[PDB]
């Protein structure tokens, strides 16, 4: 299952 | 989906141990947060937990602990400072929606100070413009003394209020009573007061 | 000694068109699931026999996840455009590879969290899962922000949790 | 670095209010919350990136626009009394990690007819207290104002002071029976008796009041309860 949204760069 | 803080208002003594309780109800483990709000300010992030070591330790003496079994993220401080008086919010965000904070209803923390040498007194004050107006001031009574409301409903009494004279290392309690009725002087409309006071 | 990877890529298009976003999943180096925004009905799709014994709720959920990811990629491509002082007319790619190596025991052997821009490595999580390697200064900025925000803790929430469990659920199906 | 405007605003039912938020961080997440007693903070709308809008928990009666990365506006076309609240703006660059603004206090009335500015009085130290404690307390009273929208501060010799000051956390109702009762707020300032006994020392209780704007239809013989600052003063005396 896909991961939660990354932090913005 | 819910975040619960049981006590809306909490009073602790200065130097005494504090715990602010927070249970969350989420289906999966959410990301956990404590925020603090000092008077007339916005919220400031106090603590965060994403994963790992359950005990998150703030530099300010605070520490919160994630308990999975208990579904809790209680906040702790071994010894509160007077400047810790604020409103504390527990906050969680769902695992799929980590950017959507849901907050608890908050816990207002009052740190009642410890007065070294109390001499409770009810003084009387005149107005700068017309001496006809007068107010009654209860002051220098110790923290545990609780001021109540009247029954006359034409006299007004404020609740306890604590001031800090910083340059002198001095703190003080006070309440104010005032009215425009003639049958009213200091120590006429003032409950549970310390029997030993100056008048 | 098993493993799970995801490669999520986006390629920005010049003009007012949304970037092309894909998501590819691998169990033991074998593609098992795939998303493509260019599809007439963009959904996550099983690329393997054992994957289609999953309920519809699963597919819907992870598909929504893919949508959110499209948003993330379109925003961060802009961010990178800014960092590198590049003309807005160009086309660019951004890639997120992540996943977990789980041993014979069932324990997290290794975690992976890597980001590349236009083919070149941008930032990556070191083996200790608490340090970052940053390619350039633009990457140093990200490393600073992520170090203040505690990004590694956050990613570790996934790497040490859902990654392993889902990997196991997927192995059972084989 | 989050900024909101206006910090204070008073309108009437059916009015049109716009709250503005700007953040000079490079955050892509922005939020509009409202805070009420017994409800904590409740999310109204939020945004990820410029042009993106997302429904919060209490979106009804609210519209929002994110024009740029920095600007998030909360729009109110038909102001209801229920929308009287404290509005916070926030920005984020990590999941759950919010940076808040200082707040925008909005009061919505049904009828401007009940709006009154405060009356400010300063009461001077009892000489008995001065004799007993070597400390002198002044009291400030702001009376008969509506709505509950004031800010009290103390000024000594031109400087706003915070040491020795204690203002009530919550204004009390003068006629608690009413649902439109006027309010009253007290405060205290304690200085050393010697400082008060100096004729060169000036003390002032300043009360900022928020009410009507100049372009508001006032049809009464009353002094129009416009937004204003009401002060009361006191000079030190030795006697």
């Amino acid at each position: 299952s896909p991961a939660p949204r990354p932090l913005d760069l | 989906q819910s975040v619960t803080q049981p006590d809306a208002r909490v009073t602790v003594s200065e130097g005494a141990s504090l715990q602010l309780r927070c249970k969350y109800s989420y289906s999966a483990t959410p990301y956990l947060f404590w925020y603090v709000q000092y008077p007339r300010q916005g919220l400031q992030m106090l603590l965060k937990y994403y994963s790992g070591d359950p005990v998150v330790q703030g530099v300010n003496g605070f520490e919160a602990e994630f308990s999975k079994s208990d579904s809790s993220f209680h906040l702790r401080k071994a010894s509160v400072h007077w400047s810790d008086s604020a409103v504390y919010f527990c906050a969680v965000s769902a695992k799929g929606t980590g950017s959507k904070l849901s907050f608890g209803k908050g816990a207002k923390l009052t740190v009642s100070p410890n007065i070294q040498n109390p001499d409770p007194a009810v003084y009387q004050l005149r107005d700068s413009k017309s001496s006809d107006k007068s107010v009654c001031l209860f002051t220098d009574f110790d923290s545990q003394t609780n001021v109540s409301q009247s029954k006359d409903s034409d006299v007004y009494i404020t609740d306890k209020c604590v001031l800090d004279m910083r340059s002198m290392d001095f703190k003080s309690n006070s309440a104010v009573a005032w009215s425009n009725k003639s049958d009213f002087a200091c120590a006429n409309a003032f409950n549970s007061i310390i029997p030993e006071d100056t008048f | 000694p098993h493993s799970m990877r995801y490669y999520e890529t986006a390629t920005s298009r010049r003009g007012l068109g949304e970037p092309r976003y894909t998501s590819v999943g691998y169990v033991d180096d074998k593609e098992f699931v795939r998303f493509d925004s260019d599809a007439e009905n963009p959904r996550y799709e099983p690329q393997v026999p054992w994957m289609e014994q999953e309920g519809p709720e699963y597919w819907e959920r992870i598909t929504q996840i893919a949508k959110g990811q499209e948003q993330w990629f379109r925003v961060n491509l802009r961010t990178l455009l800014g960092y590198y002082n590049q003309s807005a007319g160009g086309t660019h790619t951004l890639q997120w590879m992540y996943g977990c190596d789980v041993g014979s025991d069932g324990r997290l052997l290794r975690g992976y969290e890597q980001f590349a821009y236009d083919g070149c490595d941008y930032i990556a999580l070191n083996e200790d899962l608490r340090t970052w390697t940053a390619a350039d200064m633009a990457a140093q900025i990200t490393r600073r922000k992520w170090e203040q925000a505690g990004a590694a803790e956050y990613y570790r929430a996934y790497l040490e949790g859902e990654c392993v469990e889902w990997l196991h659920r997927y192995l059972k199906n084989g | 670095a989050v900024t909101q405007s206006p910090r204070n605003k008073v309108t009437v039912t059916g009015g049109n209010v716009t709250l503005s938020c700007r953040q000079t961080n490079s955050h892509n997440y922005m939020y509009w919350y409202r805070q009420d007693t017994g409800h904590g903070l409740r999310l109204i709308h939020y945004s990820y990136g410029a042009g993106n809008l997302q429904i919060g928990d209490v979106p009804d009666g609210y519209k929002a626009t994110r024009t740029t990365q920095e600007d998030f506006f909360l729009l109110l076309e038909l102001a209801s009394p229920s929308q009287t609240s404290l509005y916070f703006c926030a920005s984020s660059d990590a999941p759950g990690q919010l940076y808040f603004g200082e707040g925008s206090k909005l009061t919505v009335l049904e009828d401007l007819k009940n709006v009154f500015p405060p009356e400010v009085a300063v009461f001077e130290p009892s000489e008995a207290e001065i004799s007993h404690t070597q400390k002198a307390t002044l009291v400030c009273l702001a009376t008969g104002f509506y709505p509950d929208h004031v800010e009290l501060s103390w000024w000594v010799n031109g400087k706003e002071v915070h040491s020795g000051v204690c203002t009530d956390p919550q204004p009390l109702k003068e006629q608690p029976a009413l649902n439109d009762s006027r309010y009253a707020l007290s405060s205290r300032l304690r200085v050393s008796a010697t400082f008060w006994q100096n004729p060169r020392n000036h003390f002032r209780c300043q009360v900022q009041f928020y009410g009507l704007s100049e372009n508001d239809e006032w049809t009464q013989d009353r002094a129009k309860p416009v937004t204003q600052i009401v002060s009361a003063e006191a000079w030190g005396r030795a006697d």
